[PDB]
């Protein structure tokens, strides 16, 4: 399973 | 609110996304294995306009959870947060509209 640490999809600042 | 069994996600989806391989496999991969942080998401429902074949609607798409226990904690913690430049609004909907894509 991929796509855990790498970008960030619930940013806010 | 009120807990029904399905998780939804809107405002973080956008038809000119929803119209690409790339665009698509992302967000339904990604989407995939952060509701599988709060419990079990049996599947996932992302309308995918063919060339802009279910355009007029498109734009709000959601996850089958398992439980509302999960589903939950899991939107509790998704709503104030950032698909990527728009605060994300989650909400519940109904497994049977799922089903059926009514969309609620």
């Amino acid at each position: 399973p991929s796509k855990k640490r790498k970008r960030s999809r619930w940013n806010q600042d | 609110g009120h807990p029904t069994e399905v998780l939804c996600l809107m405002n973080m989806v956008l038809p000119e996304e929803l119209l690409d391989d790339e665009e698509y496999e992302e967000i339904v991969e990604d989407v995939r294995d952060e509701c599988s942080k709060y419990g079990l998401v049996k599947s996932i429902e992302i309308p995918r306009p063919v060339d802009g074949v279910e355009v007029p609607g498109c734009g709000k798409i959601f996850v089958e959870f398992t439980s509302v226990f999960d589903c939950q904690k899991a939107m509790q913690g998704l709503t104030g947060r950032k698909f990527a430049n728009r605060v994300v609004v989650t909400k519940y909907c109904d497994p049977d509209s799922y089903h059926r894509r009514d969309f609620w």
